[PDB]
């Protein structure tokens, strides 16, 4: 099974600065014909859970730019240029090589 | 694939008209760069080429039996033949019936295709 | 029943083509240009086929051909700007050097003094400097001069060029690709099980050696040996090691350097006077290493010629210098180290390190050329060199049906076998999109 | 994401796979198509790949295709060629293999497709000419 | 002659105009893309401009659109990609603007329309070969 | 095999033989358009080869007639340009003929070809726009 | 008239050894289009004639790789790299060019 | 006869013949190569 392990767990932050998460897996994400499987997820107190980046650095429709990611192999990360008070919540990072799928434990994010 | 039969008589009397007939099965004898040949394999002096009809119905003759030799054809039942006067001794040969290759408006093709069996004609009493 | 005829464009369909393939790097002075060499790739994709298996054949391919003529070129692009040294050609005067000259050094180092120019035609300088015994000839104290003289007239490297052997990665140019085999065991010869495309080969170290491959690329598993033919004994024998063996090269004279200027905007860069105790440069290696690496060389090389028989290794033959010796320029300091203390054992069936002398010299021509030298300037004080060995390059003793005491001996020559030794798992081929295939698809007539 | 259904693979990627399932990756293929000594090569390199792609475009052209990467030819097959099964070809066959068998006999096909074509292309023309 | 007409405007004249009235001038701007060192320097921009112009041809050619300047597709226009009324687009905007701001949905546009080609060439193959 | 029915002839053959029995041989003209100093100058000739030849599929694609060698178009010819019959022409003259009397009154028809082609090309889509 | 003129004109030769045959004609086959018009002929005892050869070098469909040829302006050769025993019979050479057509004499070949 | 302007005796004549006549030309005197080596890499042939 490909586990996927994040740190920080919690993230004390304030807005006005960036931010940054880490998401490893246990197993390379490059697949047989050279692509990378890897999606970043988000999911408000409550709410149901919003597809943010994909396919490693691929920049979904209708979410701000100031969310970002980078990687390749096993080490990725997820770099916010500025944060907001409305980006408190969990973030998953999500894999669709690798059967069974599975995400990460989850990281949350709060004010300082 | 095609295949090419001769018919008519095997045995003729000295002087007068003789008359063969190659059928045509497989393709058609309107084809559009097709030629059809008559061939003769004489014992010892070698193949010679009576004639031939294009698929736009015109007759080439050779220029030594272009006097003896005439070829005709009908469409309408895919098949042709050879009228040959003033036989002689000397004719007593195996008559082939071929189909050789037009040159295209676009390509060059030589070469006889397909070849029939053999008639072989006796001009004696 | 009826089938038409169709037409595919996009096949996967390819064969086998020549094509000349451009230097990529990573785009970061130096011997070798890299300024043609445009970016390489980011993040290069390697693409891994299933089921198909392709027939490699080494020994043929044009990639050692076309590296060859690369390596050519930037050689002798590198060494255009550089100053000729034609007024050298002079009689010299030497005489031998007996500051604190060993047993074993004497004789090696020569004193020599001559008439040199200057910047002004109209004046002559005398000077002085030190050769080495390997590129003077006496002419019949007493006078001497350069070996290079009676062949041709030959440049000095330039200082600024360094000769560090940075990666270059070969890529495919549009139309073509190249062809990877992904197996841990492969021969030199015969279909890859596992075939896999790749934009742009692997860094490959353009390092220059003549004994023993070094700075290379390893086995993946155990060691493989690598012949055209192994049962023609004039055939080369390459055999890549799994694990290296370390060894340490030095040149303990702490010498300096004199600049002579020989003419306007033209200086000489000749040896000054060497300060401290001298002492012969050498190198190390590991017995314990060696012996286990010889051991392992010996046991996959007995599967090939029998159990039974038992194999031997013997020194170099003779020749000339450049093939008798292993050679390799580290440090901006060409070496000749004598590799007879290295194969002087026996493989019968079923204080720590060993140490061999090297020489110096500054005439080196490089492959098999005689009309044009190069003159390695000095390199001011101690150079050490540490280094990784990962093959060699053996020669078998042609023999009659002696069935036993297979003698085999090191020895390489052409600069092709080195590259041989990290391009055996490519080709280039050229992808033919076009296909054709029946259907029974008719056509609309309209 | 990688699942039961369809597969997606990378350039030259079924090379190892059957025509029917191969026919559905020809885009990625054609899609990739596309110191003065060192410049004379380059552009040598490049020169070249322009040619080839022409020469196959100009091949496409004259044939009754001008632009598609899976079109249809009004001429029947010839047994003689291969005389294989249908089936068999594209569920059991690979296109390098298939390549291999075909191999001596493209120039005839060639030739039959640009006579069709001629031959076509006149027609065509005489019928419109009625109006 | 100028008149109350039509007019002629230049090469690239028309990039001030609307996108309605610049979408009448596509043929002037697709008519108009065709010392030994210096030598190397003029093949070099020749076979920039060459390989430029084939690049554009290949991506019409993949699509359904190989020989015409003015093709309609199957694939619908998804409303998050621009939200805009269609007059306001064609009478109320420029190119330089609507490129500007539908630059960031290119690469998805061209994939879909690729696709739907590659589909839509699949499924007439297959109807075809009823006939 | 030569004989009463067609013939082949060679590359540029036919220039003798009228015009009506010279446009059957179009394909063979068309299939065959594709040491420093010696590199530069037949780099210099293929890539003004290239040229020429995408120039002319560039003409050929401005106007609706872009992947066939024998097309019709929708604008009639004045009666001005050549004032003569129509079997005189096809029966009893040749390309070279033809070329050098029309050679005056070519850019005319070239741009009459462009702007019909654009015309039809608008008409087209606002007639498809109903859809 | 363009006559064909073979040689030699028999070829006892036994199975293990090439063999090699000769055609020449009278007149120039180089026709004004410049294509040759040249083909060979293989029969068998009381059977019709085969074309093994055709346009001087093209090898029919369905005829074996052991037969070759080569040839231009006015000489020919026939040359067979793997001979066996089924090889035994008459070879005609002919031209479709001049008009009328002729073909050789007819050179046999038999085991020695 | 080949010529721009025959009348124009300012231009050149050119002809050419049907038939060829042989010319016979040597260098009776049997003389020797000499090396002289005028530098380094560098060789002058002299006449012996
Ligand atoms: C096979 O691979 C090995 C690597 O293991 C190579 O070993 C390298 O050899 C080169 C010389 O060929 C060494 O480079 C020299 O190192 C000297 C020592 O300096 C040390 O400290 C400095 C601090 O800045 C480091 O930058 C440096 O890397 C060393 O760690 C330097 O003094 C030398 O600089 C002089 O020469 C250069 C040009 O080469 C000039 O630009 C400088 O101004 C100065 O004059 C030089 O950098 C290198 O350190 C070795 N690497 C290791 C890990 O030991 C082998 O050379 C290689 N090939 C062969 C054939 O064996
Ligand atoms: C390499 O070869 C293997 C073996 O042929 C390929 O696996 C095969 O993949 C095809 C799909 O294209 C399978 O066909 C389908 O299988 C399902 C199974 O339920 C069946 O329901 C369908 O009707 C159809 O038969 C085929 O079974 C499968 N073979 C196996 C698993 O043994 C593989 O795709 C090849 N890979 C490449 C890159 O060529
Ligand atoms: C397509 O044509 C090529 C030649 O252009 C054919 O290749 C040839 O194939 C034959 C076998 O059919 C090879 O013959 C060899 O014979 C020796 C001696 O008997 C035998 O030991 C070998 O194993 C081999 O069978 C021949 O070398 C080879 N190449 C040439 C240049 O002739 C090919 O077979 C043809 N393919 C089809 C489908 O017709
Ligand atoms: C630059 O922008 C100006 C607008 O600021 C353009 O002028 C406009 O041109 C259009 C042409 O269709 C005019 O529309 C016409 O208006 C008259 C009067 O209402 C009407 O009868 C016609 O049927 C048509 O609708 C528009 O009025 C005019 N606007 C102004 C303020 O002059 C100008 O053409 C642009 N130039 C370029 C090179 O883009
Ligand atoms: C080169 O010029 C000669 C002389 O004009 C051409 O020969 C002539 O070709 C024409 C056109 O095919 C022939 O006209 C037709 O002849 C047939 C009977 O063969 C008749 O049924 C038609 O109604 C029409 O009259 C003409 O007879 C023929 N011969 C002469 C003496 O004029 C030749 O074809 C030209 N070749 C090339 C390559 O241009
Ligand atoms: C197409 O245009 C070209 C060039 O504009 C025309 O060529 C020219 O034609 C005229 C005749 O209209 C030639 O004039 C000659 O003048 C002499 C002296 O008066 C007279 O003896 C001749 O009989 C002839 O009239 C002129 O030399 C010729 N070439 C040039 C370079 O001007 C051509 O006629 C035009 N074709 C058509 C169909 O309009
Ligand atoms: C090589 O020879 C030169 C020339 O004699 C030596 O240079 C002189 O050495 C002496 C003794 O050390 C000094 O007194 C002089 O001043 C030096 N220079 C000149 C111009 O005479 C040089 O030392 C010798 N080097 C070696 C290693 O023997
Ligand atoms: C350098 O040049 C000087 C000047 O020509 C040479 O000195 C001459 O040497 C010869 C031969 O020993 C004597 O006959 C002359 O009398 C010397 N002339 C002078 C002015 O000293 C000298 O030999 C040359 N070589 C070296 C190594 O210094
Ligand atoms: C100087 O060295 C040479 C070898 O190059 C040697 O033959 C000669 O005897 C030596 N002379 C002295 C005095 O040591
Ligand atoms: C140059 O001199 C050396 C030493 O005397 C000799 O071995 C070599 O052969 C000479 N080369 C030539 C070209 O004479
Ligand atoms: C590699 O394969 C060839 C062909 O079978 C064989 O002759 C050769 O001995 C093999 N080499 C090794 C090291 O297995
Ligand atoms: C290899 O060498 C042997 C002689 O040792 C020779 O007989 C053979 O033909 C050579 N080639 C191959 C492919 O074995
Ligand atoms: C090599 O080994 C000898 C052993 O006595 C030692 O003296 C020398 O310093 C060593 N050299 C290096 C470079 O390790
Ligand atoms: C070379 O020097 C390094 C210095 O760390 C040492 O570890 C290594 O053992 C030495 N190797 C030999 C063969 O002396
Ligand atoms: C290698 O090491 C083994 C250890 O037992 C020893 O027996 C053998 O003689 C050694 N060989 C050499 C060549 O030193
Ligand atoms: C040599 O010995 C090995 C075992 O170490 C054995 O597997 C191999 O078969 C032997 N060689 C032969 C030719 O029997
Ligand atoms: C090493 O090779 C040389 C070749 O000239 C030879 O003279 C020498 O004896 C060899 N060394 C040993 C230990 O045999
Ligand atoms: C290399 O060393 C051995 C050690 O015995 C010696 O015999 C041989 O002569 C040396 N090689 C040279 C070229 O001097
Ligand atoms: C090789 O080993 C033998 C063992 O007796 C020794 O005498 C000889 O000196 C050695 N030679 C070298 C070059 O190490
Ligand atoms: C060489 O000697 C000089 C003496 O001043 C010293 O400064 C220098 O460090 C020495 N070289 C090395 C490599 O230690
Ligand atoms: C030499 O080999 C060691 C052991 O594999 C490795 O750690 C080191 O990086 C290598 N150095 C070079 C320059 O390849
Ligand atoms: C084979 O080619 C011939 C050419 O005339 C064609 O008529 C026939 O239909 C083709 N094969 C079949 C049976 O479709
Ligand atoms: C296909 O080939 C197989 C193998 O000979 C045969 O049994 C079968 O009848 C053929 N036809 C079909 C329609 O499967
Ligand atoms: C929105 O995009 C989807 C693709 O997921 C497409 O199916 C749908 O038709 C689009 N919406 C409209 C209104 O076209
Ligand atoms: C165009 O957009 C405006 C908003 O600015 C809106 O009021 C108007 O109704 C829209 N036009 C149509 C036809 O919906
Ligand atoms: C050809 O045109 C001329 C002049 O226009 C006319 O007199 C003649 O009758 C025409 N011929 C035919 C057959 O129409
Ligand atoms: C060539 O022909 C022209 C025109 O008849 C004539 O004036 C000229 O004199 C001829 N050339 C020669 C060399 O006679
Ligand atoms: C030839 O020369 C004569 C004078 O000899 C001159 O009148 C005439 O113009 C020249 N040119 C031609 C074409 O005759
Ligand atoms: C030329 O003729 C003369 C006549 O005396 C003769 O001596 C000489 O040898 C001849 N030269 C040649 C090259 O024929
Ligand atoms: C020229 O002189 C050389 C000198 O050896 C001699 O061999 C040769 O025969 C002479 N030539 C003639 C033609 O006598």
């Amino acid at each position: 099974d490909a586990v996927l392990t994040q740190s920080p767990l919690s993230l004390p932050i304030t807005p006005g600065e960036p931010a940054s998460i880490s998401c490893r897996s246990s197993q390379s994400l490059l697949h047989t014909n050279g692509e990378t499987y890897l999606n970043w997820y988000q999911q408000k107190t409550g709410q149901r859970p919003r597809l943010l980046i994909s396919q490693v650095s691929k920049r979904e429709i209708g979410v701000p730019d100031r969310f970002s990611a980078s990687g390749a192999g096993s080490d990725f990360t997820l770099k916010i240029s500025r944060v907001e008070a409305e980006d408190v919540g969990l973030y998953f990072c999500g894999q669709g090589l690798h059967w069974p799928r599975t995400f990460g434990q989850g990281t949350r994010v709060d004010i300082k | 694939q095609v295949q090419l039969q001769e018919s008519g008589p095997g045995l003729v009397k000295p002087s007068e008209t003789l008359s063969l007939t190659c059928g045509v099965s497989g393709d058609s004898i309107t084809r559009n760069y097709y030629y059809w040949h008559w061939i003769r394999q004489s014992p010892g002096k070698g193949l010679e080429g009576l004639g031939y009809i294009a698929y736009t119905g015109g007759t080439d003759y050779s220029p030594s039996f272009k006097s003896r030799v005439t070829i005709s054809r009908d469409t309408s039942k895919n098949q042709f033949s050879l009228k040959l006067t003033s036989v002689t001794v000397a004719d007593t040969a195996v008559y082939f019936c071929a189909r050789e290759r037009g040159d295209s408006y676009i390509y060059s093709y030589d070469g006889v295709d397909f070849w029939g069996q053999g008639l072989l004609v006796t001009v004696s009493s | 029943e009826n089938l038409w005829v169709t037409v595919y464009y996009g096949v996967p369909v390819w064969k086998d083509a020549e094509t000349t393939l451009f230097c990529a790097s990573d785009a970061k002075h130096n011997v070798w240009a890299t300024h043609a060499c445009v970016p390489t790739d980011p993040n290069p994709q390697e693409i891994h086929l299933e089921n198909v298996t392709e027939e490699f054949n080494m020994w043929k391919n044009n990639m050692v051909e076309q590296m060859h003529t690369d390596i050519i070129s930037l050689w002798d692009q590198s060494l255009k700007p550089c100053v000729k040294l034609t007024p050298l050609c002079v009689t010299l005067q030497c005489t031998n050097v007996t500051n604190n000259i060993t047993d074993d050094m004497r004789g090696e180092l020569k004193n020599c003094s001559f008439n040199m120019t200057t910047e002004l035609r109209d004046k002559k300088q005398k000077v002085y400097s030190l050769f080495y015994r390997l590129d003077v000839v006496q002419i019949n104290n007493k006078e001497y001069r350069l070996i290079n003289c009676n062949t041709s007239a030959c440049t000095q490297a330039c200082p600024k060029v360094s000769f560090e052997p940075i990666p270059i990665h070969y890529c495919a140019p549009a139309g073509f690709a190249i062809l990877k085999c992904k197996d841990k065991k492969f021969n030199g010869t015969g279909p890859c099980p596992s075939v896999s495309t790749v934009q742009c080969t692997h860094g490959i170290k353009p390092v220059v050696s003549t004994q023993l491959l070094l700075n290379g690329s390893l086995a993946e598993e155990e060691v493989m040996i690598r012949s055209e033919n192994i049962t023609n004994n004039a055939k080369n024998i390459l055999v890549q090691f799994n694990t290296p063996v370390q060894i340490n090269c030095t040149r303990p004279n702490n010498n300096t350097r004199k600049s002579i200027r020989i003419g306007p905007g033209q200086a000489f860069y000749a040896t000054g006077d060497i300060i401290g105790d001298i002492r012969q440069a050498h190198c190390n290696v590991s017995k314990a290493t060696w012996n286990e690496t010889l051991g392992k060389v010996v046991k996959q090389l007995r599967k090939h010629f029998g159990n039974n028989t038992i194999i031997r290794f013997a020194n170099s033959s003779g020749g000339d210098l450049e093939v008798t010796t292993h050679s390799f320029n580290c440090g901006g300091e060409f070496f000749y180290c004598n590799t007879s203390g290295l194969f002087n054992s026996t493989w019968i069936s079923n204080n720590d390190s060993i140490t061999l002398p090297c020489r110096i010299k500054q005439i080196i021509n490089m492959w098999q050329r005689i009309g044009q030298c190069m003159y390695a300037p000095p390199i001011q004080g101690v150079i050490r060199c540490v280094s990784n060995i990962t093959g060699l390059i053996l020669t078998r003793d042609g023999g009659s049906t002696n069935s036993t005491t297979e003698t085999f001996r090191p020895g390489g020559g052409d600069m092709r076998d080195n590259w041989r030794s990290e391009l055996y798992k490519y080709k280039v081929v050229k992808i033919e999109p076009l296909g054709v295939a029946p259907t029974r698809c008719k056509r609309r007539v309209v | 994401a990688v699942g039961i259904g369809a597969v997606f693979l990378g350039f030259l990627g079924a090379a190892g796979s059957t025509m029917g399932a191969a026919s559905m990756t020809l885009t990625v293929q054609a899609r990739n198509l596309l110191l003065t000594v060192w410049g004379i090569k380059q552009l040598q390199a490049r020169v070249l790949a322009v040619e080839r792609y022409l020469r196959d475009q100009q091949l496409l052209g004259i044939w009754g295709c001008s632009g598609k990467l899976i079109c249809c030819t009004n001429v029947p097959w010839n047994s003689s060629w291969s005389n294989r099964n249908l089936s068999e070809i594209w569920d059991n066959m690979t296109w390098l293999q298939w390549d291999k068998e075909i191999s001596n006999y493209t120039q005839i096909i060639y030739g039959l497709l640009e006579e069709s074509q001629n031959q076509q292309e006149k027609n065509e023309q005489d019928l419109l000419a009625l109006d």
